[PDB]
């Protein structure tokens, strides 16, 4: 996945 | 929370 | 191509 | 859903 | 006006 | 918050 | 494209 | 506002 | 730079 | 908290 | 991990 | 093209 903390 | 590019 | 918020 | 198009 | 909220 | 693609 | 925060 | 360019 | 506070 | 594209 | 590719 | 969260 390309996920980042927000 | 998370931003998630798809 | 999206940005989504989880 | 909370999601733009990039 | 296309928008995500975050 | 409002993050808005022009 | 430009995303603007509101 | 505030904007960024993608 | 290419940034915005969210 | 800032979002940057590079 | 606090970048997405886009 | 990177989006980066700090």
């Amino acid at each position: 996945h390309d996920c980042v903390n927000i | 929370e998370q931003m998630c590019i798809t």
